[PDB]
RNA sequence: AAACAUCUCAGUAUCGGGAGGAACAGAAAACGCAAUGUGAUGUCGUUAGUAACCGCGAGUGAACGCGAUACAGCCCAAACC
RNA sequence: ACUCGUACGGUCACUGAAUCCUGCCCAGUGCAGGUAUCUGAACACCUCGUACAAGAGGACGAAGGACCUGUCAACGGCGGG
RNA sequence: GCUUUACUGCAGGCUGUCGCUGAGGACUCUCACUCCGGGAGGAGGACACCGAUAGCCGGGCA
């Protein structure tokens, strides 16, 4: 089997959902934790400093 | 080749001829506690130590001569410059 | 290079862990405050998946309902006793020390009341050959004599379903069958029959081990496979 | 007249002699079942906490902190590093245990503030310091002359900035002249170089 | 570093913890133009690519002082109660 | 983790159903065991040195090695004359 | 990427030494410490564990 067409039609399953937390869908439903904001893995917010160019 | 243990030459610090005996030159044994030896401890560390971790060098196949001219009346020796030689040896 | 198998075992993942939750107990002998008075009765004989042989389970005077390590010859009915004075019968527990000398055991404690520990496989079973006051002797199915403190409790007899090995599996199927319940990787690939990344052993234009198979203890995990510390091998000699 | 005080300092002086030796064999074995931060009612050392600004007084707290001793707890390297770097048993942290210890007793009080911390002796593998700590929401705290400093907003979690006792000394800033140029007046403001 | 291991990139990138409106430092167990001298601390200019480091290679690199800015000096522990 | 496990176990490897079989070699390499003697670090100990120290030397000597033995269904070998 | 009796190092294993550590070149004990026991108590015991260091092995890894 190809695991590329014939591979996609078996993605019907759910995982990134819209966060209560940040309203971003990537509230991961199976994992209950957010990969944007962290919503479920820290009180504080995600955030790192390679979102950034360093000096700046 | 054959050296004679003594005769007359150049005394540079009597500055005039007299006998002379020859002798080659032990080897000094060191304190270990010269700049380099501290340096050794100092810098070397976790890992390579630079310098200090280098591969022993290799031997000429015949190396100079390495004496010491003693003069007989003043005590005195003063060093020449060496020349290669396979073996010295002394006469008497 | 990458972990070789040994070290992923480690890890206790899924495929390495023994089926647990599909056991049926833990096998130990029961607590005593004193007396021996402590009887029970043989209510049935059921099948121990994490041995592959028979267990019997027992119900107690004070109402205690517990499998046991059954040695051969117990059947439902019968009446198993431990403590000091139980009586000498197969199937009862007692401290070595009330043991009679020259009687086949299985299912030794190390230390006294631990539970057990020594001889609990198929048909095999321990020897109680020397008695003291301070030293109570007894030679493992290894063959070994281990001195005991007369005080560590055992059962009278042989472990029940010996004869298991005499039978091959025959087929993969059956291995197969068996291997699933318990903690082991199955099947086995050859070391020599990997990529050199993959295992000491790997690499090269055919298959053979790459440096002598015997290794010092000392040797780290990774590189530790093949003939352990071997004190000899070969069968010449 | 000597203080009462004076003597329990020159007991500590040498923890392995005589009556205190005997009593840290005691507490020891007490101290190994008990927690990693058991606060108590009074400092084993009082002439020591007095002298580093204990006070009989409300708002004021002392706890004792157990640290295993030795060098970092360090992980090996899971990628490429040059030799220097490929090291792991003989490096150490660059803060001191009785810091640490200070860290993790204050992270137990939450509202408190840690005042300063000394040590009790140590066995085989811990070291046990016992810290001092501060409520600067305590009235009598804050109207204290010669506390209520601590209560101050500029103070708010003074551990986690080294602003400590051991803190200060930990930074290398002891000396005010030679052997100080790295480290006044901050180790990061210098570069991170001593 | 015309390879490369100490060295360099660099205590940089990045990671963990935390304060404020600024932080940190701070009233000498200092300096040591060695003095009949200076006098808390930051910072700025300079001292200086000086001293010091370093396969003494490549590279690395202060301080006292001086001129300025702004200035500010105190509280416990203990003795005795 | 193996392990609700205990040598009729389980780990680590080689070979790869059955049938007839599987010879010779321990010198090298590996692993293991032993070891009079030899070699073998640091702490403590002794000597020299230094009003201390650096440092030099001595005594003692672990694992290891030398040395000896075992072992090839251990890596492997099984020629020229 | 991979290999090894390439160079340099790093984990890991073995071993000596120091600290925990106590009483009377071999020895007894118990009190720390460890394990077994529900507890009483039993085994072990100043060793082991752990922390530090030294020698050897050390493509398992960089
Ligand atoms: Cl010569
Ligand atoms: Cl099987
Ligand atoms: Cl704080
Ligand atoms: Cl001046
Ligand atoms: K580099
Ligand atoms: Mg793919
Ligand atoms: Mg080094
Ligand atoms: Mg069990
Ligand atoms: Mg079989
Ligand atoms: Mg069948
Ligand atoms: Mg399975
Ligand atoms: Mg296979
Ligand atoms: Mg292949
Ligand atoms: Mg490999
Ligand atoms: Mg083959
Ligand atoms: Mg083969
Ligand atoms: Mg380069
Ligand atoms: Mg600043
Ligand atoms: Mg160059
Ligand atoms: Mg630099
Ligand atoms: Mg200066
Ligand atoms: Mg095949
Ligand atoms: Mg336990
Ligand atoms: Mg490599
Ligand atoms: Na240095
Ligand atoms: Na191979
Ligand atoms: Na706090
Ligand atoms: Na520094
Ligand atoms: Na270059
Ligand atoms: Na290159
Ligand atoms: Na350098
Ligand atoms: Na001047
Ligand atoms: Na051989
Ligand atoms: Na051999
Ligand atoms: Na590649």
């Amino acid at each position: 089997t190809g695991a590329g067409t014939p591979s996609q039609g078996k993605k019907n399953t759910t995982t990134h959902t819209k966060c209560r937390r940040c309203g971003e869908k990537s509230y991961h439903t199976k994992k209950k934790v957010c990969s944007s904001c962290g919503f479920g893995k820290s009180a504080k917010r995600r955030d790192y400093e390679w979102q950034s160019k360093a000096g700046e | 080749m054959q050296m004679p243990r003594r005769f007359n030459t150049y005394c540079p610090h009597c500055n005039e001829h007299q006998e002379h005996e020859v002798e080659k030159v032990r080897s000094g044994r060191q304190t270990g506690m010269k700049w380099i030896d501290r340096q050794r401890e100092r810098n070397s560390g976790i890992g390579n130590d630079g310098k200090f971790s280098k591969v022993p060098g290799g031997d000429k196949p015949t190396k100079k001569t390495d004496l010491k001219y003693r003069c007989g009346e003043c005590g005195k020796a003063h060093l020449r410059e060496g020349w290669r030689a396979g073996r010295l040896e002394f006469q008497e | 290079g990458r972990r070789i198998q040994g070290q992923r075992r480690g890890r206790g993942t899924s495929t390495f862990r023994a089926p647990s939750h599909r056991y049926k107990a833990d096998l130990e002998h029961r607590k005593v405050e004193d007396g021996d008075v402590i009887a029970g009765t043989v209510v049935d004989i059921e099948h121990d998946p994490a041995r592959s042989a028979p267990v019997a389970a027992v119900e107690f005077e004070d109402g205690d309902r517990r499998l046991i390590l059954a040695p051969e010859g117990v059947g439902v009915g019968d009446e198993l006793q431990v403590g000091v004075d139980a009586e000498i019968a197969p199937g009862n527990t007692l401290p070595l020390a009330e043991i009679p000398e020259g009687v086949p055991v299985c299912n030794v404690e190390s230390s006294p009341g631990d539970g057990g520990k020594f001889a609990r496989a198929s048909g095999v079973n321990a020897q109680l050959l020397t008695h003291d006051r301070n030293v109570a002797v007894v030679k493992l199915p290894s063959g070994e004599m281990k001195r005991l403190d007369p005080q560590c409790r055992a059962t009278i007899g042989v472990v029940g379903g010996g004869g298991r090995t005499d039978k091959p599996f025959v087929k993969a199927g059956n291995k197969h069958h068996k291997m699933k319940a318990r903690g082991t990787k199955w099947p086995n690939v050859r070391g020599v029959a990997m990529n050199a990344v993959d295992h000491p052993f790997g690499g090269g234009g055919r298959q053979h081990p790459g440096k002598p198979k015997s290794i010092s203890r000392n040797a780290p995990p990774g590189r530790k496979v093949g003939d352990i510390a071997s004190k000899r091998t070969g069968r010449g000699g | 007249a000597r203080s009462a005080y004076s003597y329990i300092r020159e007991a500590w002086k040498r923890p392995k002699e005589g009556q205190i030796a005997e009593l840290m064999w005691h507490r020891m074995q007490e101290w190994r079942n008990e927690p990693a931060v058991v606060r108590i009612e009074r400092p084993t050392r009082l002439d020591r906490a007095r002298s580093l600004g204990y006070k009989a007084k409300q708002g004021i707290i002392v706890v004792r902190v157990a640290i295993r001793k030795g060098s970092s707890r360090r992980t090996r390297f899971n990628k490429g590093r040059r030799s220097k770097r490929m090291m792991v048993n003989r490096i150490t942290r660059k803060k001191n245990i009785q810091r640490i210890a200070e860290e993790r007793a204050n992270r137990k009080f939450p509202n408190l503030r840690v005042l300063n911390s000394y040590s009790v002796g140590e066995d085989g593998r811990h070291k046990w310091h016992e810290v001092i700590l501060i409520d600067p929401d305590h009235p009598a705290i804050k109207s204290d002359d010669q506390l209520s400093w601590i209560s101050r907003t500029r103070h708010r979690l003074r551990t986690f900035r080294g602003l400590t006792s051991a803190g200060r000394r930990c930074r290398g800033l002891r000396g005010q002249g030679k052997g100080s140029e790295k480290v006044r007046p901050s180790l990061r403001v210098n570069g991170a170089k001593a």
